């Protein structure tokens, strides 16, 4: 009635702070993973050439 | 603004406690009474030193009430008493 | 072609990007709970319990 | 689970034919563990076979080292079925359980009976053979997934909080481990992410170490009994052995891949014993498939490689993760729209509050230059 | 060039492109009042960290796609100087095909 109550009170501030630095590291890890992905495609540059070639000039 | 009590001190400064960190500092420098933000704590200096917290009116913008999917947890047991239930 | 090529990848993304979208929701839930308790507290109007809670 | 009439009633009923059925499995258990326990004399290593004997460095005291007194027999499968060793890990728990309260018994005479009637009145306790039916064995099974929720958080719990408040990681890659190990069911853990924690917690307490009360803790969580506790080496002991032959069986599944051939009723139990997959999550086949396979992960590959399997504490933890489930949280949010001290409105505010208010209300900043310019004044008029 | 077409992957849900960002627009409307913007130096918040990690994963679907928004791209997906030469190269040669099919039709 008395003494666990106290010092679950007393926990209760560290706890929560320590639980909104865990989420906020979450999403830092969210956001540090993203990474703009640009992807190659095949010239069209050798597509003309190789059109070219096949008309036997 | 009511008379009625906050979050527990226990009569102890939170700007040389132990746990000092877990206070958020305001503005004026001085850490708060609880894990919430508080703008107008203070220190009153008795034989020992003891930060007060002083509720007033202050509008905050009320982020709308967001769906019960996304913050209820239906996960309660038979032996599972909440804290107002056992209050 | 390049549509079909590039369709798999597209469609991870997207279920990636679902899947974020309903990880991001609870986390503004949580920030509006703590709005609304804050609210309260600086009223005087918030036991330990009903925090707790 | 709390007791019941509807239960007290099925086990009654089913009191007699339970027993019989415990007498049969009674006996094929011992068979299977005749055959295992011969080919481990023969073929176990010498400290395994000899009991080497292994010492806190604190206060001395024996218990079993995960490397030396726990063996996992690669070969085990010409002589020994996966089926049989689940069989012989089913009966183990029941003969348990019914162990103690046929000591009770003894113990008691026949002022047991009322206690007996506590007893039949639980699923919680009963062998797995008072159930005739589905349903009986669905609410059986229900019971035994409450007390593993129970019971496991404590043992979680206690874990963490002693780490925490004695030692810290060493490097990054041992924080995000052990950050990651004690995450709620909801979220699904990378085994590879959380590996490095068994180390990390082999420099900390192996399994050899473990305290008493944590075990009590385990145990309880693995349904084992726990009254009369006696010294930590018995209920350690019954730990040991199940886990050696849950090793034994895994090392079969993975080698000869039978969990993929393995049905959805028997996966969902080989799950179950492992403590991975609650029966009331109603899990389909791609997530035990899941969790399997990330159980198996988190053993590694020197688990086939060498027979050896991370630390059993950290191990644990991992695998009773999974009835860690995230704390409740029942109401609507406009609950938070309500008052809690509207009682105390009648009282008003006293002197001292008024002066409070007073002072560390909106007009703070005027009060505190007021009676600083005042003190100022008086200090120049006193000098 | 490509090679093989990639192996088939099922989606897990079902959604659409435009539901996925219509819900993305809602969900970051609600917040708006409390949002504050801040210097490009200084630390982030929770709903500018959302915006930019829904945005960026959009609009990398979007260019993916074909829909090359240059002014969209630039803000929500531009974070590292290759980042921006890359999109400079793209941004010349998506008007460069432009100009030259109007130029070939004429
Ligand atoms: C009539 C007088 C009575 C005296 C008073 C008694 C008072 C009550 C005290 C308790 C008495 C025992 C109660 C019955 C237990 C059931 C039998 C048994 O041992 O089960 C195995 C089981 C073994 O447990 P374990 O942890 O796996 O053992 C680890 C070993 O490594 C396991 O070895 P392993 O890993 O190599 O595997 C072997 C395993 C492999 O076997 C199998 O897998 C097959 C299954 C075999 C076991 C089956 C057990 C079935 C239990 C249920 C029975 C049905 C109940 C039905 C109920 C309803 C009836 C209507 O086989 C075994 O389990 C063999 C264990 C060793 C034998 C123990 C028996 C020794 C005593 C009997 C001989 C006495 C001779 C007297 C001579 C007199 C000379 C002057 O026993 C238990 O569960 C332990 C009992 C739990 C309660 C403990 C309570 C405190 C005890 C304190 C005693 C202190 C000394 C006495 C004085 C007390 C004063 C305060
Ligand atoms: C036919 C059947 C088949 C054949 C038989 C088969 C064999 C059967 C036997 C074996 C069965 C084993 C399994 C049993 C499981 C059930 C155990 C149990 O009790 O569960 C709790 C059970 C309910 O269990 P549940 O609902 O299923 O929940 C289980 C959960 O899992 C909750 O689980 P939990 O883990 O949370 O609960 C555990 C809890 C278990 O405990 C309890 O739950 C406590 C139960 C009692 C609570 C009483 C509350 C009410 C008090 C009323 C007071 C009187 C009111 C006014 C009456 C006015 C009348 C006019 O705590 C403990 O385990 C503590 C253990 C303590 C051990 C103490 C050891 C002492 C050793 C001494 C030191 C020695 C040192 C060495 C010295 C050496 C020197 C040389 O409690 C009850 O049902 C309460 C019954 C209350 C009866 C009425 C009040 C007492 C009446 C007394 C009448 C006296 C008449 C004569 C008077 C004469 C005067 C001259
Ligand atoms: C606000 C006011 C309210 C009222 C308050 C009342 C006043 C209280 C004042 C003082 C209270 C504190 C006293 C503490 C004393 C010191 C305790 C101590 O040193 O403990 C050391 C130590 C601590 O226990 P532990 O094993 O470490 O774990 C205890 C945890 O609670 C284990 O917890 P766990 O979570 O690990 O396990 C949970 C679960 C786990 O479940 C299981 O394990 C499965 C089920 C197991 C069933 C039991 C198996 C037993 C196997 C054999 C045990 C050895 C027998 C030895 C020979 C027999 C000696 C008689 O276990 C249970 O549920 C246990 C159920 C037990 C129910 C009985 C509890 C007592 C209720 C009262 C009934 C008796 C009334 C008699 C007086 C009235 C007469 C008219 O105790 C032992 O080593 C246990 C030895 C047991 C020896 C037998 C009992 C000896 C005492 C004499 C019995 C007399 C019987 C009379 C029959 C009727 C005659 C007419
Ligand atoms: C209602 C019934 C009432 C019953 C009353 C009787 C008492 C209770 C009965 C039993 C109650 C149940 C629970 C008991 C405790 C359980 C302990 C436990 O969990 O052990 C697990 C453990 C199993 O684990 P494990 O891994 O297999 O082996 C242990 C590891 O080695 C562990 O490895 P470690 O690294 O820990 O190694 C250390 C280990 C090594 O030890 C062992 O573990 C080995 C087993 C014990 C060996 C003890 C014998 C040592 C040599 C004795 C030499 C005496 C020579 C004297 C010659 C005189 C010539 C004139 O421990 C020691 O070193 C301790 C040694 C003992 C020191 C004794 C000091 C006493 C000082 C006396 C002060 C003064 C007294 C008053 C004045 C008297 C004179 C005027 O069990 C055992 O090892 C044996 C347990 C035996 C249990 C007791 C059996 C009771 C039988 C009762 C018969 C009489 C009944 C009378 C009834 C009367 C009417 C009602
Ligand atoms: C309503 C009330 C009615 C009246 C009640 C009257 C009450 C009388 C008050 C006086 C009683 C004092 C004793 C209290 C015992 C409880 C202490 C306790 O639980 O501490 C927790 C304590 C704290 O553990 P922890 O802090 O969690 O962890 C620390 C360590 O890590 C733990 O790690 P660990 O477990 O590995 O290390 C411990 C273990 C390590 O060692 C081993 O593993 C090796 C085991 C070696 C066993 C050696 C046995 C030698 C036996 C020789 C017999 C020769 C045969 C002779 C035959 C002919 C003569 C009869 O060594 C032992 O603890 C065993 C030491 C020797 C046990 C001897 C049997 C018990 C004697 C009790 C009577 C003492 C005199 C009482 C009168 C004076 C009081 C001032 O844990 C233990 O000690 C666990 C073992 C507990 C076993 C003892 C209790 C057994 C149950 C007794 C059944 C009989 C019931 C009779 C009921 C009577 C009702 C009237
Ligand atoms: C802590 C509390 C204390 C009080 C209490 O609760 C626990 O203690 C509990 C202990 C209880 C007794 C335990 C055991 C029996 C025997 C049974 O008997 C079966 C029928 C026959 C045997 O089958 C009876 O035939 C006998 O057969 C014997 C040969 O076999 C002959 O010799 C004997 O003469 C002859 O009568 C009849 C019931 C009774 C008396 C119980 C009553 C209720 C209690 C007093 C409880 C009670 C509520
Ligand atoms: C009241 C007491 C109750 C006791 C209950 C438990 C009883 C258990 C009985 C098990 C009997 C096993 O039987 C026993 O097995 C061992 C191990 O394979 C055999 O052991 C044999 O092979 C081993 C291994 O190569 C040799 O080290 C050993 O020298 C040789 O005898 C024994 O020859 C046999 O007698």
């Amino acid at each position: 009635d008395i003494m666990v109550p106290s010092f679950v009170y007393n926990k209760l501030p560290v706890i929560h702070f320590l639980q909104e630095k865990r989420a906020e590291q979450k999403l830092r890890r969210v956001l540090d993973e993203t990474y703009t992905e640009w992807t190659e495609e095949l010239d069209q540059a050798h597509v003309t050439d190789a059109i070219t070639r096949s008309l036997n000039i | 603004v009511g008379n009625g009590p906050t979050f527990s001190t226990g009569g102890e400064c939170m700007n040389t406690c132990d746990i000092q960190n877990a206070f958020p500092m305001n503005d004026r420098g001085v850490r708060s009474s609880s894990p919430f933000q508080e703008p107008n704590t203070a220190i009153y200096d008795s034989y020992l030193a003891w930060t007060y917290f002083q509720p007033m009116d202050v509008h905050i913008e009320k982020l709308p009430a967001p769906e019960a999917k996304y913050y209820q947890r239906h996960t309660k047991k038979p032996w599972d008493v909440s804290s107002t239930e056992l209050t | 072609t390049l549509q079909q090529y590039r369709r798999a990848s597209q469609d991870k993304r997207l279920d990636d990007l679902v899947d974020l979208l309903e990880r991001f929701k609870p986390v503004l839930a949580r920030e509006a709970i703590m709005q609304r308790l804050t609210i309260k507290h600086l009223e005087g109007q918030l036991g330990v319990w009903r925090y707790m809670d | 689970m709390q007791g019941s009439w509807s239960v007290l009633k099925k086990n009654c009923s089913n009191f007699f034919p339970g027993l019989l059925a415990f007498a049969q499995q009674t006996q094929e258990a011992y068979g299977i563990w005749l055959r295992i326990y011969n080919r481990q004399q023969k073929y176990g290593p010498t400290d395994f076979v000899e009991q080497s004997e292994t010492f806190s460095p604190d206060y001395h005291k024996r218990f079993h080292s995960q490397d030396k007194n726990m063996w996992v027999d690669k070969e085990l499968c010409t002589e020994v079925s996966q089926k049989e060793v689940a069989r012989l890990m089913t009966y183990k728990l029941d003969m348990w359980r019914m162990a103690h309260c046929a000591g009770a018994l003894l113990a008691t005479g026949g002022y047991a009976i009322p206690f007996g009637l506590f007893w039949l009145a639980n699923d919680t306790w009963v062998p797995s053979s008072f159930n005739l039916t589905g349903e009986e064995l669905r609410a059986w099974r229900e019971a035994q997934d409450l007390y593993r929720y129970r019971s496991a958080p404590s043992y979680l719990t206690d874990t963490k909080w002693h780490f925490d408040f004695h030692a810290y990681p060493w490097n990054e890659t041992q924080e995000r481990a052990w950050d990651d190990l004690f995450e709620k069911n909801d979220v699904r853990r990378d085994p590879k992410v959380v590996r490095p924690a068994a180390e990390m917690y082999d420099g900390f307490i192996k399994f050899e170490l473990i305290r008493r009360k944590s075990l009590r803790h385990l145990c309880r969580s693995m349904n084992i009994p726990t009254f009369p506790m006696l010294a930590r080496l018995c209920n350690g002991t019954r730990v040991r052995d199940y886990w050696n032959l849950a090793w034994c069986e895994d090392y079969m599944v993975i080698t000869q891949r039978l969990h993929e051939s393995m049905t959805d009723e028997e996966l969902y139990d080989y799950a179950w014993r492992r403590y991975l997959a609650p029966y009331d999550k109603n899990l389909n086949r791609e997530q035990l498939m899941e969790r399997v396979e990330d159980y198996f992960e988190f053993l590694g590959p020197d688990f086939v490689a060498h027979g050896k399997a991370p630390n059993l504490v950290i191990l644990t933890n991992y695998v009773l993760g999974y009835y860690n489930d995230p704390a409740y949280l029942e109401g609507d949010i406009s609950e938070l729209d309500k008052n809690d001290y509207d009682h105390l409105a009648s009282w008003g505010k006293d002197a001292f509050l008024r002066r409070l208010e007073f002072e560390n209300g909106p007009l703070r900043d005027q009060v505190e230059a007021h009676t600083q310019r005042l003190l100022a004044e008086r200090a120049a008029i006193a000098k | 060039y490509k090679g093989e077409v990639p192996p088939h992957y099922t989606r897990k849900s079902s959604a659409t492109i435009e539901q996925v960002e219509k819900e993305i627009d809602a969900l970051l409307g609600g917040a708006e009042k409390l949002r504050k913007t801040s210097t490009d130096d200084q630390p982030m918040d929770k709903l500018t960290l959302m915006e930019r990690c829904l945005r960026h994963a959009l609009w990398s679907y979007h260019k993916e796609e074909g829909r090359y928004d240059f002014d969209q791209i630039g803000r929500w997906v531009v974070y590292t100087p290759e980042d921006e030469v890359k999109l400079a190269q793209l941004k010349r040669e998506v008007e460069a095909k432009e100009k030259l099919a109007a130029l070939r039709k004429r």
